[PDB]
């Protein structure tokens, strides 16, 4: 194919053009130093207004003047003469949406950087749409499930709902972010995966990954190259968000995962600096709180008036050394919906995820998660940091009482129950299966180093024998006695199985 | 005319400029107008601090940066911002400009204070101390609020501050006749809405029929601008002085967070052209705080109690902003890591936490004594904790070995549940009376209940559903 | 006596070992205090000075 | 050709250039100045822009030193970004920041050049494979295994073993496998560039004569460079590894060291750029430059750029900027603690933060994965105890404690791998171990096969028959 | 005195002056190093030197860094510790070895100026006041040195 079939379509995009009357407000750029262009005239130019250049490289008006205008350079201009006429578009960051994203790797001014081709859309969500309206919205009250066993048991994410992934580096945390991600398999929930400021081999890993899981059929990476200015590096998550409001007020309830936020706050601190916006503490700027604010504040659960869907949030946060009295980790603690962590002590300590409940928290609770596991272990979390105080106060063992035996011995079992292997996703109904093995004590007089070898042939048994409990209970979502039968009739089996041997 | 342009827009604040014929006063509010990005007639309201200049002046803004750009007209109101008020401003939740946010019809605004006003003399402050019960454990035990003074929730990141305020404001709203009054100060949008449907749930908005409720929503919003979020803690402050001095009502206030005022107003005051403090915050700290704890006082015309979240961030004391609101407050309560890491609820430092009104002789004089039996063994054994963590309990000697089990024993008890914390715990609350409370400590700091487990005290409402938990505990001992 | 003597021994190396590790805890402090208090006061007087 | 004209402004290494009116060069090109000197006018003040600076004139760095010329030289435009000669000319000559042969060599043929720096390699032209390759040294084999193709991080102070640790690194992978391997020094002691260069001789990777046959570039900047020639020299090396990647297609070696140097080479510039800075020093923009050193580095669809880059933490310190973008950047972290270094061992290599995403079932085998998670848990809760096993002393633990503890300092001194280069700095000529060695030591120290031989009877001995003979020496001499 | 040429300003002089006398020092010792002969150059001390190059920066109005030093001070160290080597026959195979005396304080040497310099040497030479105040004069700590 080539000079045969176009030439039609070319007239017709020729003929009938605009040739518009429009009035545009256009500035002669004065001074661009690293990455920012404090343009001289450009009057009438709304702050957050796109500025065309003369390259191509436009950029958003953030601050202005009474002489100069703030402007950076999302795609970095590497020549930009003097005295160009950098216009404005009048639109104000307005971002094209449609359902054809569903696996294609964007970048944040919604281009396709995947390689798969360019997407039709027609609506134009703008950048900084508010959050939906305090009387507008209802309380979480509706499960969602993470696939990983400790977070659905104790801090619970609810669809709508926005948990706080929080931890050090290298402990799993987009692992555990991708698998809360790929844990959405029919449960209608589309995932924004927006990968901000690391390795384009990394998300190009997670990507593969979400290849092999077959995940990246409904989700939407946004990748952030490092080497991406940093504008567009700090700009990427209101695209993400955008583009989930997009899917949320159909009907459609969503999940997103930025990936990171420091790196938000740090090209944001980077542009806001170079803008000579004079900063708050830690170096940064101050509103690194208000930007995150508005981030996470449009995640959210609608109600039935306007759709009812949903838009949990995970922004995760990186945080050196295990601080928390770090500024953004600082922020973000105040803004989210509760935290979790991921100590490098509980990982390479062999709990994978490493969500030690003395300081991780859900902070809108069981209403968010199901009413059977409500019912079966909403004292669970509490016996649980008893149980680390109590191990913790166990270093002083010398004679204990055997009320505080039996209960160490307990949540000991219990912490054991609460390893699960890499990636294995366990079905909500094993994991009602695997909390009720703990609170009612069957795991207690049973071996305390084989309870994983007893939970894969308990789950094994109970997937073959008696899948029926797993049916009726997810469509009642209450843990009844015929679930308490079942439930007891495999165990009984199955305790004899891994008895003998 | 007065008519200006805005000559320099950077973040929220607005450079606003004026011809010399007119160049107004601080704090007044100004609104640009008509103009939106869809064309649409969007106003924003903005009022000003500093005056820089030239006629020209630089403003802050109550609503987003975004719409307005610079050479826009400005309708300053002539006057500083006012708020509706009045019991017709009850039941509806509305702006920091008023604007009922409720989205059905809005409230009559024909009485409107200004937001800006007098604080009111010690003259006229109502000296009269009292006494106050709130029904929760460890609080009218060792922390007794006063029936008229100001309450803090020294708060960490995120612990037990806003469902304390949910329990404390379900025990005390339906207690509490005269009028009430939660300002969302920067408050969690989405827990601010739980609250909402909380006040729906046990009719204290009263949703099928309105301005009967006692209690009056005023939210601001996270995501709105710190300009925004630097006056809607004074609206909501106004709109308790409308109700404590002309309605001159008992009034009670409820605002979260009060470290969200400080940070907003930090915030924008390094952007408005002025020089940083020590770590955090503006240098006018003080005086904002000055602001409002001296117009938030109990007067000899009307009553109020106001009670206040405070946010601490990096969860400690030498922070400035805690600095000098434990210097502003008079009931202080402070929430600890380490209680909530051991689960125990309300995770209050008893040893941080005291209160003016712990006098012997206005809280009787043997509840004092069992005040200070708690703490003195209660801050013997975080003394001795670490000495435990390291040379083991069953070497540190006896006549402190009983101790440091029986205070152990006096903190989980203290953890009570909450009628609205059971979907976080699992069983419903507990509404505790403080002659149960003064009775089951003078079992366990006597060492009448030293039999019992510790577990059985583990979040219990009563010492006699704790009696019935360790007959309980031992039954499953057995079996 | 060997009993009260092996205590005697074991807290006449915990004594030491504590006051060493209260040496480099008091350094470590003293360091630490330094450094956050002069990024502090640098970040303020950049605040302060970039006007 | 373009734009002559005169600077306006020299302060320091920073200089700023006014030029004509009508036509301002390029952002991020570069353009000589004449100048002046002692002994006639030489292009040796190169420059690079950075800030076009209002009323025509733009704000630039400097590459050389910035004595003798002035205001009002004559300047010139070269218009173009930086070239710099690549191809097999690199090969074995020890060529500077602008990629002129300082090697007291030939000047290097211009017919084959490249621009300084160039876009990010694609989305797409990112590879898939999780490759992995060993070196011989037994605590990367075991527990920090290195993404080839992908970015191998050197951590750690100074006198922890970075640049020694580098030294054997090259020192195997030099005769190793592996196509070109070009080394840059980014802030390097020039004693220590030499001594590896000799090294190179000496081993013979590099070519005394014909030396189009290395298969080496090693593009060295000193330590004693101005801030514009560190801030250079190290996108000079990623553009020869990327040209090589991309012309030779070849799997390269990246061996860099350190580019804390080259991001404080970049603060120090700033500040006198008039950029405000940042956290506790440095410049606004380090995110965004290692963004560009980092995301400039990938393993194509044909050229797995392998890059063992080093950085200098600076006092040790692991929440400053400089390691926390670095270690999001990279994939293998290896941390360096001093205090291993002050006990003794080498390298000085804590577990517990060295690590890596290839650390990971479905790539170096599940066996070889739980052999990690079987050190790093008994090391881990080493760590957990030692905090409180120094107060207080030894025998107050359990008994399964003590012989935890005992394991564990087991692995520890089983990880003193004696390293071939260092030789000539201890005494102990050094050893080679692999991935049968790499399962069987933790095999019989995990086992209890290895488990009444003394703690220096597998101190600084990689292989586990090495540490039996060893034992069997130390019991002999009794 | 025939083997050195003492370079002595003390606390008295301006900083900008202790700034630049081991830059004079080592300018003179490249001149002996480069005339063919051995030469050795004593920094005494080379933390005083940062001292004083921190305060000239600072009355320069430049913005502190790292422990309110200076991010130029590698580079500044890195010039006077660099100029030191030892030449070949190519050139006359001068040699400038060089001890430049730095004061740890406290022995952190977790410090900025010390880890700098390190950072740019060939090695540590430790000296604990613990072993100067036990009686091993001279007190160099050899594990680590
Ligand atoms: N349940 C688990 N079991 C075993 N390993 C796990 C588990 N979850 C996570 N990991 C491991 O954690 C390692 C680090 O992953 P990840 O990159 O997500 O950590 P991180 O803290 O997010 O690092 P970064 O922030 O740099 O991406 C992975 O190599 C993965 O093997
Ligand atoms: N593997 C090793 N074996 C023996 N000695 C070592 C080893 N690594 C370092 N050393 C000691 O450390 C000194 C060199 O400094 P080191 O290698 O520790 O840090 P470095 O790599 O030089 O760091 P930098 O280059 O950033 O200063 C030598 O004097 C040597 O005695
Ligand atoms: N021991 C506990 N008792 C009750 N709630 C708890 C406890 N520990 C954690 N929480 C969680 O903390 C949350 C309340 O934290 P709080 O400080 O009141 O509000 P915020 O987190 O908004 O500041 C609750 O929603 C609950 O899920």
């Amino acid at each position: 194919i080539r000079a045969d079939e176009i030439s039609k379509i070319i007239r017709e995009r020729i003929e009938g053009y605009n040739r518009e009357v429009k009035v545009v407000n256009t500035g002669t750029v004065l001074q661009v130093g690293d990455g920012i262009a404090r343009i001289h005239g450009l009057d009438e130019v709304m702050a957050g207004e796109l500025v065309e250049f003369e390259e191509g490289t436009i950029g958003i008006a953030l601050n202005l003047e009474s002489n100069n205008v703030g402007v950076v350079l999302m795609g970095d201009g590497l020549m930009i003469q003097e005295g160009s006429s950098v216009k404005a578009t009048g639109r104000i960051a307005q971002i094209p949406v449609s359902e054809a994203y569903l696996g294609r790797v964007i970048n944040a001014l919604a281009k396709p950087i995947d390689g798969r081709g360019e997407i039709t859309a027609s609506e134009s969500r703008l950048i900084e749409s508010p959050a939906p309206g305090i009387m507008s919205r209802r309380s979480v009250y509706e499960p969602l499930q993470t696939g990983l066993i400790a977070i659905d048991a104790m801090i619970p994410v609810g669809r709508g709902q926005r948990e706080l992934i929080i931890g050090d580096r290298q402990t799993g945390k987009t692992a555990v972010a991708t698998d809360t991600i790929l844990n959405q398999q029919g449960q209608n929930v589309i995932c924004v995966y927006v990968a901000i400021g690391q390795k384009a081999s990394s998300v190009a890993q997670v990507v593969t990954n979400f290849q092999e899981r077959g995940a990246m059929e409904y989700t939407i990476v946004v990748a952030e190259t490092a080497d991406s200015p940093a504008t567009l590096q700090y700009l990427a998550p209101y695209t993400g968000a955008a583009l989930a409001e997009y899917f949320m007020y159909r009907e459609r309830h969503t999940l997103i995962i930025y990936d990171d936020l420091s790196k938000q706050a740090q090209a944001y601190r980077q542009m806001s600096l170079l803008l000579r916006r004079p900063p708050g503490r830690e170096a940064y700027p101050g509103d690194v709180f208000y930007l995150h604010s508005r981030l996470l504040e449009r995640a959210a659960k609608l109600s039935s008036l306007l759709g009812e869907g949903s838009m949990t949030a995970l922004p995760i946060v990186e945080t050196q050394a295990g601080d928390v009295s770090a500024y953004i980790p600082t922020n973000v603690i105040s803004i989210t919906d509760g935290q979790i962590f991921l100590s490098a002590d509980l990982f390479n300590a062999g709990i994978r995820p490493a969500i030690n409940v003395g300081i991780s928290v859900s902070r809108v609770g069981s209403a968010a998660q199901i009413k059977a596991m409500k019912k079966v272990a909403g004292k669970l979390k509490l016996e649980l940091a008893q149980f680390a105080e109590l191990e913790a106060f166990a270093q002083f063992a010398s004679d204990l009482d055997k009320a505080t035996q039996n209960q160490l011995a307990r949540g000991q079992r219990l912490r054991e129950l609460l390893k699960q292997p890499q990636s294995a996703p366990l079905t909500v109904e094993e994991q009602v299966m695997t909390i009720y093995t703990g609170t009612n004590g069957y795991l207690d007089s049973l071996e305390l180093d084989q309870v994983r070898k007893y939970l894969v042939e308990l789950r094994t048994y109970v997937k073959t024998n008696k899948p029926e409990f797993q049916e009726i209970i997810s469509s009642t979502k209450t843990f009844t006695e015929e679930a308490e039968a079942l439930l007891k009739e495999a165990i009984q089996e199955q305790m004899e199985r891994f008895l003998l041997q | 005319k007065n008519l200006g342009r805005i000559a320099q827009i950077i973040g929220p604040v607005l450079d606003v400029a004026f011809p010399p014929g007119k160049m107004p006063n601080i704090y007044n509010a100004l609104i640009v107008k008509g103009r939106d990005t869809a064309g649409q007639p969007m106003n924003v309201t903005c009022e000003v601090q500093q005056l820089l200049g030239n006629n020209r002046v630089r403003a802050v803004a109550m609503s987003a940066t975004d719409g307005l750009t610079r050479g826009m007209e400005v309708i300053d109101t002539g006057a500083p911002l006012s708020v509706p008020v009045g019991g017709a401003t009850l039941g509806r939740i509305f702006n920091v400009l008023g604007e009922p946010v409720d989205n059905l019809g809005p409230v009559d605004t024909r009485t409107t204070s200004p937001i800006h006003r007098s604080a009111p003399a010690f003259t006229q402050l109502d000296t009269k101390l009292s006494i106050f019960e709130t029904g929760i454990k460890v609080v009218d035990l060792l922390a007794p609020y006063r029936r008229g003074g100001k309450i803090g929730l020294f708060g960490g990141a995120g612990v037990g501050k806003t469902v304390l305020i949910m329990e404390l404001i379900n025990n005390i709203a339906k207690a509490h006749g005269g009028v009430s009054v939660f300002g969302g100060v920067g408050e969690r949008t989405r827990e601010g809405n739980d609250l909402y449907m909380e006040m729906k749930e046990s009719g204290v908005i009263n949703e099928q029929n309105i301005a009967e409720s006692k209690v009056a929503l005023v939210y601001g919003q996270m995501n709105e601008p710190p300009g925004a979020r630097m006056r809607v803690g004074l609206t909501a402050l106004t709109m308790a002085e409308y109700f404590r001095d002309v309605n001159e009502q008992d009034v009670l206030l409820f605002i979260d967070n009060i470290f969200r005022f400080v940070q907003a107003g930090s915030e924008v005051s390094a952007l408005l052209g002025r020089m940083p403090s020590a770590v955090g915050y503006q240098p006018t700290l003080s005086t904002e705080m000055g602001s409002l704890q001296e117009r938030i006082t109990s007067t000899k015309e009307g009553s109020i109690t106001s009670i206040q979240a405070v946010y601490v961030p990096a969860d400690d004391l030498t922070d400035p902003a805690p600095a000098t609101t434990f210097a502003h407050l008079d009931a202080t309560t402070v929430l600890s890591r380490g209680l909530a890491a051991k689960g125990i609820y309300p995770a209050v430092d008893p040893l941080d936490s005291t209160s003016t009104m712990l006098q012997p002789r206005i809280v009787g004089e043997e509840h004092y004594e069992i005040a200070q039996r708690v703490k003195e063994t209660l801050q013997r054994y975080k003394e001795l904790q670490d000495i435990i963590a390291i040379l083991g309990l069953d070497e540190l000697s006896e006549e402190d070995r009983l101790t440091v089990a029986r205070a152990r024993k006096i903190e989980r008890f203290l953890s009570q549940p909450f009628f609205v914390a059971e979907v976080f715990t699992g069983s419903p609350g507990k509404y505790v009376g403080l002659a149960e409370t003064i009775r089951g400590f003078q079992l366990i700091l006597s060492g009448e209940l030293d039999s019992l487990p510790e577990q059985a005290f583990y979040l219990v409402g009563n010492i006699d559903e704790a009696t019935a938990k360790a007959m309980n505990l031992e039954m499953e001992s057995k079996l | 006596a060997s009993e009260l003597a092996a205590r005697m021994t074991a807290m006449s190396n915990a004594t030491d070992n504590a006051n060493e590790l209260k040496k480099t805890l008091s350094i470590n402090y003293n360091r630490a205090r330094q450094a956050k208090i002069t990024g502090e006061i640098l970040e303020i007087v950049a605040g302060a000075n970039a006007c």
